[PDB]
């Protein structure tokens, strides 16, 4: 808010404010326009199923085990043990401060809303595979489509029907290696944690350049006003207004390309959930290292985490060709 | 370049579907693109096994999946119903008969048998 | 006021932010030290001697009321001119302590008695701080302070060793080193006596005729305040919002009992953006925490001024128990308050919602509201409802390790995708 | 440097220029920013071994 924000609800002040023009009526747009795309960016990465899919109760899926990935019915909120500890981990005085018209706004889309989308999109591609990315969702046993999944890659499709068990053993051990790898590492989740850092130094930079002179007799109206009489008032509050729309322009410039940078990540996360999540990747190191087999999607504070299941070589014996 | 000069195997890019073709046209300040898709339709669901022993040996589909209308198993290809009987040339042998979970009997027709064997008598 | 805002005179269905309440405040109270008795501003101004320049005197001025009127009337003076504080509110500010200064000099010189100058007077006899915050007055003399004959006990000094500083006075009499003799005698050559007399007689001109200065100095900082202007106190409320005066710093807020440990030097208290928080009270020692008013951004929700008339209120951030508080007659920043309580207040985690009903529904969201509220124009004829938005339609899917679907025909679908390409080109 | 270019080793400009706010520690921080970027764009196209 200008009118409270660079004049402390004084009056003289507002006069000279409507004097100087409508530098206040394009403020409160591009603020306005950015919000309204931060609003837009959650809805393209997540709503991208027509129906909210359920998991059968009966989950055997051939030795996969896939309970750390859904949710968790027994914790109020059904976020699976891998979506809390992330919420567990990324953390959002000063903040009463901003008694000089500053606020923050709630977004449209609550945390109980991103999960449900999220379980619905793993159940569709649990159950059915990637058919539901086209049409309707079409039921097919996993290990089948494991097998259509190698034969995609240019292995035979026997090769999992007579490994079954130690692909499913490998999988549940990689799977159960993730929580842990998240717990130790204390800079895991860093890329998240630096854009709500970003987003505070700014306000706090905006409520300490409050108390800056910018070459008058104080930083304050009522003592500038209470001293100097209206003729030289006018003067020394117009060296004031100046400096604070200077001070306030700044914010919005540097926020209009902070939005840009967003935006460029939210619509590469929506490209990802497209192909890694509805289908196979044949684009090399698009979807993780290795040759692509599945991908299954989370949701953390302000972002998207995936988790890429890839095919890899091993041991290795040369022989002589022609 | 992509959808238009040729046709896209990545997934959403050019329209919902299985993607076909495109065609351009210009409005003002901007192109309009015209995409033509595959969308699949009226779904029935089968009796599905992963392979099929009949010497011993497991056989496994070249091109397609194993289907049963109830009593006869059939080949087809996936995103169509087109059966057809399970012969030696529809599929390939590896291995033996114990070694798969959800194997089931039945016999594979060998056209060659027939046709040399009535004639050579 | 949303069409007003909008500079138009017809409005698309949507939610607009239109502008801020804020809660006007009760009335004023002033708080300021009682004490009765006058100011000494007669024996600075009416005197039957001055004092030299060399060794002027100073005068201090404390726990006493001093009235600034007054000494218009105490000597003929016409200027009247102050750096520091505008002559016009003197009397509406409290001062911790006044210092009174007073020489004779001449016309010529009187330009030379402000910050930032420098001469014969400004040097060796009397130099004004660079941040001087006080006021100089200067007045005609000559018929006092002039005979015939000629006036001699007016002195000052014109050799020195070294500029002065500030607020410095030298009052030695001893013969300046102004040659390579060794200046040890009385008097001679190369040896001058830094100390010369005026010659003040009436025959002399304006410029070179005497003046009569007297320097004013104050100074406005956050201590015990002694010396105040005549206003009189009013009584101490409480809890409600008022305009405040402690000491001359006026504010506006509501007044609270604080328990911040003050110390006895320390009267004021700051936060970080430098305004003030807690005050001392100056007739009794107490410690006051100063909260500001309450304030909220307010959005109109409404369908095409085509389609209908009726709009929806939302009060950003604040609870519905204080928009009650909030609305009150003479009483917020903006005029209309025909909505005020009336019925269908429901609360949002986005804030207070009136003028909607809530129902137990689900659809799309047509104007979002937040937190997973939306709201439309409908029905239950018509009017405005608030609701959840609703993600899509539950569908169960089937899972068996024995069956596969397989679709049994096809259909193509023609769909179409627009791309902006490029803007106008524009020249300045 | 904000405080050689805008003032030429001056005293009293400085004296202004600390009255005039914190205008060049953001300057400060932008530019070591981009700085910081531009040392990490060559290190995703080439260090891939
Ligand atoms: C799937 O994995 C989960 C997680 O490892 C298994 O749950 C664990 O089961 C063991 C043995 O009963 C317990 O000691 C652990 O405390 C369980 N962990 C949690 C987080 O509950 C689960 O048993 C696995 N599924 C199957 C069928 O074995
Ligand atoms: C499953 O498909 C087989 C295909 O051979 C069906 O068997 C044929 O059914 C037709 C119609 O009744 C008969 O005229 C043929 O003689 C049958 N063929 C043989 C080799 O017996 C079978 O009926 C289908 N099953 C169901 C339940 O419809
Ligand atoms: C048909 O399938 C059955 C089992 O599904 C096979 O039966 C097994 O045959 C072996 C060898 O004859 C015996 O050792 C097992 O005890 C049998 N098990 C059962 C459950 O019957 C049978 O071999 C398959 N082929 C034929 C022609 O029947
Ligand atoms: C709106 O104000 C009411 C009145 O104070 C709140 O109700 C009380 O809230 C406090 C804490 O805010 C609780 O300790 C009391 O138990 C509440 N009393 C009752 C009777 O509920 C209400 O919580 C406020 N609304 C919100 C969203 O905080
Ligand atoms: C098909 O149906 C279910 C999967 O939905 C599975 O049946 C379970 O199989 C496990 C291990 O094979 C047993 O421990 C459970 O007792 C079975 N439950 C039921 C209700 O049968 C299995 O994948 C398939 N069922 C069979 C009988 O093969
Ligand atoms: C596949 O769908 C098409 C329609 O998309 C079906 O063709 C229709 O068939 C009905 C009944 O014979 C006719 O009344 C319509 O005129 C046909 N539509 C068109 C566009 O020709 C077709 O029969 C379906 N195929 C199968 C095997 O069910
Ligand atoms: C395989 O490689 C090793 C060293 O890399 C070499 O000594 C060996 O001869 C190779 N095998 C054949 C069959 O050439
Ligand atoms: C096909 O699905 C329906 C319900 O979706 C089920 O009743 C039916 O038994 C299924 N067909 C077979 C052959 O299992
Ligand atoms: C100055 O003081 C004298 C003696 O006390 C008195 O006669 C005279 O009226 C006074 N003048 C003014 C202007 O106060
Ligand atoms: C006296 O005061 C002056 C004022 O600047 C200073 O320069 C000087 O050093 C002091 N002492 C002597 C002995 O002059
Ligand atoms: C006058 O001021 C003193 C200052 O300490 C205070 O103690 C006293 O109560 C005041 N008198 C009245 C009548 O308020
Ligand atoms: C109002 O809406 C009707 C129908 O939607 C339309 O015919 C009419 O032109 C509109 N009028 C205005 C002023 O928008
Ligand atoms: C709507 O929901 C509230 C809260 O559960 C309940 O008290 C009320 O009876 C419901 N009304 C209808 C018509 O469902």
């Amino acid at each position: 808010d200008c009118t409270m924000y660079i004049c402390g609800d004084s009056t003289e002040c507002s006069n000279l404010l409507l004097q100087y023009g409508s530098f206040c009526t394009q403020l409160k747009r591009a603020l306005t326009g950015i919000a309204v795309e931060q609003d837009k960016n959650t809805q393209e990465v997540f709503a991208q199923v027509k129906q909210i899919y359920k998991t059968p109760p009966i989950k055997y899926f051939g030795g996969f085990n896939f309970s750390q990935i859904l949710p968790d019915p027994s914790k109020p909120s059904k976020r699976s043990p891998i979506e809390d500890l992330l919420f567990n981990k990324v953390t959002l005085l000063i903040c009463a401060q901003k008694f000089n018209g500053l606020t923050v706004l709630p977004p449209l889309l609550t945390d109980e809303m991103i999960a449900q989308y999220t379980s619905a999109l793993l159940a569709g591609t649990i159950t059915s595979g990637w058919t539901f990315g086209a049409g309707p969702a079409l039921q097919i046993p996993f290990p089948m489509q494991m097998a259509y999944r190698f034969n995609g890659i240019g292995v035979t499709q026997n090769v999992l029907y007579e490994n079954q068990k130690l692909i499913a053993n490998q999988f549940n051990s990689a799977i159960g290696k993730i929580q842990d790898s998240l717990s130790s590492t204390p800079s895991a989740l860093g890329k998240l944690q630096d854009v709500v850092n970003h987003n505070a130094q700014a306000l706090n930079t905006l409520v300490k350049q409050l108390s800056s002179k910018f070459g008058a007799i104080s930083s304050v109206l009522n003592d500038i006003l209470s001293r100097l009489d209206p003729p030289e008032a006018e003067v020394q509050i117009d060296r004031l207004i100046t400096g604070r729309l200077q001070s306030l322009q700044t914010y919005v410039t540097q926020q209009l390309i902070r939005a840009a940078e967003i935006r460029a990540s939210a619509n590469l996360a929506a490209t990802k959930m497209s192909e890694c999540v509805l289908g196979q990747s044949k684009r090399v190191d698009f979807c993780g290292k290795g040759y692509h087999l599945m991908s299954f999607p989370q949701s953390a504070p302000h972002g998207v985490v995936f988790l890429h299941v890839t095919y890899v070589p091993a041991q290795e014996k040369n022989f002589t060709t022609a | 370049s992509e959808c238009v000069l040729g046709q896209s195997k990545r997934v959403d890019f050019c329209g919902k579907g299985y993607h076909l073709m495109s065609f351009p046209q210009s409005a003002p300040h901007g192109v309009v693109f015209l995409h033509v898709t595959y969308v699949p339709a009226q779904e029935k669901n089968f009796t599905t096994a992963p392979a099929i022993c009949h010497d011993g040996k497991a056989h496994f589909p070249r091109e397609g999946v194993f289907v049963s209308n109830g009593t006869h198993w059939f080949v087809t290809q996936r995103n169509f119903y087109e059966p057809q009987i399970i012969t030696t040339d529809n599929t390939f042998v590896s291995g033996n008969c114990d070694v798969v979970i959800g194997i089931v009997n039945n016999t594979v027709y060998d056209p060659l048998q027939p046709e040399l064997d009535s004639f050579k008598e | 006021e949303t069409k007003c805002t909008l500079k138009s005179f017809t409005v698309e269905k949507g939610i607009y932010q239109t502008s801020n309440f804020r809660v006007q405040p009760t009335e004023s109270i002033v708080r300021f030290p009682n004490i009765t008795n006058l100011c000494p501003f007669d024996e600075v101004f009416n005197a039957t001697r001055f004092a030299s320049v060399y060794a002027w005197n100073r005068k201090r001025i404390s726990n006493c009321v001093a009235d600034y009127s007054v000494l218009y009337n105490f000597a003929p003076f016409f200027a009247f001119k102050c750096y520091g504080v505008s002559p016009t509110k003197l009397n509406d500010l409290c001062f911790t302590n006044v210092y009174a200064d007073s020489f004779v000099i001449r016309g010529n010189e009187v330009s030379q008695i402000a910050p930032g100058q420098t001469g014969n007077i400004a040097d060796y006899n009397y130099k004004l701080p660079d941040d001087f915050t006080g006021c100089v007055i200067a007045w005609n003399s000559n018929k006092l302070d002039s005979k015939v004959g000629g006036n001699y006990n007016y002195l000052y000094r014109l050799f020195r060793k070294s500029n002065l500083k500030p607020f410095e006075r030298d009052i030695s009499t001893e013969i300046y080193q102004a040659g390579n003799k060794p200046c040890n005698g009385v008097a001679g050559f190369n040896c001058y006596f830094p100390l010369r007399s005026y010659g003040f007689r009436p025959t002399y001109g304006v410029g070179h005729q005497p003046y009569r200065v007297v320097v004013l100095s104050f100074e406005l900082l956050h201590a015990p305040a002694t010396v105040c202007g005549p206003k009189k106190s009013t009584n101490l409320v409480k809890n409600k919002c008022v305009n405040f005066n402690f000491n001359g710093l006026t504010g506006t807020g509501v007044l609270t009992e604080s328990n911040k440990k003050f110390l006895p030097f320390q009267q004021f208290g700051r936060d970080i953006a430098d305004t003030t928080d807690a005050v001392r009270d100056p007739q009794t020692l107490e410690i006051l925490d100063i909260t500001p008013c309450s304030f909220g951004g307010v959005s109109v929700i409404t369908p095409g001024t085509n389609t209908s008339n009726q709009v929806a209120v939302l009060y950003q951030g604040v609870n519905c128990t204080e928009v009650p508080v909030a609305i009150h007659a003479d009483q917020l920043t903006p005029t209309w308050r025909v909505y005020s309580t009336g019925s269908n207040v429901f609360q949002t985690r986005a804030g207070c919602l009136i003028g909607a009903e809530y129902v137990n529904n689900s659809y799309e969201c047509d104007i979002p509201i937040g937190a997973g509220i939306c709201a439309s124009y409908q029905t239950q004829s018509q009017s405005i409802i608030a609701y959840t938005m609703s993600l899509g339609a539950e569908n169960s899917v089937a899972y068996s390790n024995n069956s596969i679907a397989i679709p049994t025909n096809f259909t193509i679908s023609v769909t179409t995708e627009i791309l902006p390409v490029s803007m106008t080109k524009t020249s300045v």
